[PDB]
């Protein structure tokens, strides 16, 4: 599908709620307890990469291919909200643009 | 110099000629791929250079394939920082293979 193929990729990071038992009977019971308090948990995440990346050194004469915006006039702007407040990807881009010699 | 249908050749001093390598491969690498124009065999062999030339994407046109391509690329040799040479002076470089398997 395309990536970076790893043989040690970032690692996994999982989360559960602590469960927290409702109130137990008064006779000791030794059966699991069935009922739980309902929770639920919410907070911020944040992910910084560091991206190293090669420099282009190319001397083609005349003028390359590259990403623009579409020029026609349109209702919604490019990547960017609706009316309703809806985020909205146009069309996929790849990263294969510029050329290089074969 | 040809005057009526006869040739004169003269020596001029003063004109260079202008050489360069290319070590960073930018521009279109066509050796390899085992044209002539190489030193001859027999060392008092005298030849002529070939010309240089490179060829690029072609385009579907109506009835063309030969149309070009948006992506064709067009290299200005004047655009790299060569050397020019008169009679006297001479040019050299050094090159370093690589480690490769022995044949």
């Amino acid at each position: 599908m395309g990536g970076f193929g790893l043989k040690n990729p970032p690692p996994q990071i999982l989360i559960k709620n602590t469960p927290v038992p409702a109130d137990p009977p008064t006779q000791f019971s030794s059966q699991k307890i069935n009922s739980f308090i309902t929770q639920y948990s919410t907070g911020q995440m944040t992910v910084e990469i560091e991206w190293e990346l090669r420099k282009e050194n190319s001397k083609r004469w005349n003028p390359e291919i590259q990403y623009t915006a579409n020029f026609n006039n349109s209702a919604n702007a490019q990547f960017s909200v609706n009316n309703n407040g809806l985020y909205i990807e146009d069309r996929t881009i790849g990263t294969r643009y510029l050329t290089h010699t074969l | 110099t040809t005057t009526d249908g006869t040739k004169t050749i003269a020596n001029n001093l003063t004109s260079t000629v202008q050489v360069f390598a290319d070590t960073e491969h930018q521009l279109p690498y066509i050796l390899g791929s085992a044209h002539e124009g190489c030193m001859p065999p027999f060392p008092a062999d005298v030849f002529m250079l070939p010309q240089y030339g490179y060829l690029t994407l072609n385009g579907p046109g109506s009835n063309n394939n030969n149309l070009s391509t948006p992506s064709s690329a067009f290299y200005c040799l004047e655009y790299f920082p060569s050397q020019m040479l008169r009679t006297g002076n001479n040019f050299v470089f050094t090159y370093e293979f690589e480690k490769v398997p022995f044949h």
